[PDB]
């Protein structure tokens, strides 16, 4: 399991979408689902 | 008083292939309003270090800023919120956890009179 | 600094022109001069 | 005990037309095998390195691949047993520890072939 800045600098990179599930496949990065958030509008 | 770690910041040019991934999944998309803000609340993970996120939009800019929120409640300024161009490539970024609490990413369309936004939006944590 | 286990697992899945070019700034793999390599032919 | 060689690794990358263009700008780089022939590069362990990547694709047609290790008459460890592989499709890639120092043998085996040479566009790095 990698550090959180490495991932980071990896991306910036070479970012891309299979990228992306790579390092979900192997858990180094965890996306949070929206029902786990709110939203919030204003004017 | 804590430390505040500066944030990363980049972009990716497949804005296509993003947005239609986002749609298929999740469908989480937002529309923001003429002159509107949205602003998406994202408590930091019990098991969280660091947040990723990555937005875009269809055919036109939008205000982006991030700002954290501890746990009346005191607010700190990670990323100024500026106009960026996201409808021509995917803008991204990632911030450590200063502590516990509560992210806040902004939307900002305050300026546009006539248009409204369509917001494809991405968040993930690490450990 | 990345193992090298690490950076063939990574490899495997998302390998491209791009990842090689990052891992070659890293200095996560150094290309073999000409100078190391010997041609052999036989029939 | 005696040494125990650790298994290689490989795999496949879709992109086989970014690959030569790469590679087409080092004359070198660019092998002709010709027919009944099989051509050994020859890659020597790095005193710095723990492991040796190669990379290798051909252009109209299937070519044998192998991997042999050569000590340092001397020893021949067999990694990667020699097969043909459809790298004309795809490129194909690998990895594997340095089970001591000597010389790696990388071996393109056109032996099948009578009447088809065989172009060969190849890679190889070390890490640490």
């Amino acid at each position: 399991i990698p550090a959180p800045p490495a991932i980071a600098d990896l991306l910036a990179s070479v970012d891309s979408e299979e990228v992306r599930e790579y390092c979900k496949k192997k858990g180094w990065i965890v996306e949070v689902p929206v029902t786990a958030t709110t939203l919030e509008r204003n004017v | 008083l804590p430390v505040i770690a500066a944030p990363s910041m980049w972009t990716r040019p497949q804005i296509r292939d993003f947005k239609e991934k986002i749609r298929q999944d999740s469908d989480s998309v937002i529309t923001v309003g003429r002159g509107e803000v949205v602003t998406v609340r994202v408590p930091t993970h019990e098991e969280g270090s660091y947040l990723f996120w990555e937005f875009a939009t269809d055919n036109y800019d939008i205000g982006f800023g991030v700002y954290f929120e501890w746990t009346k409640p005191v607010l700190d300024e990670i990323v100024p919120v500026y106009r960026r161009d996201c409808h021509e490539e995917v803008y991204a970024g990632s911030h450590q956890y200063p502590g516990r609490g509560v992210y806040l990413l902004k939307f900002d369309n305050s300026y546009s009179l006539w248009r409204s936004k369509s917001v494809y939006y991405r968040v993930y944590y690490t450990r």
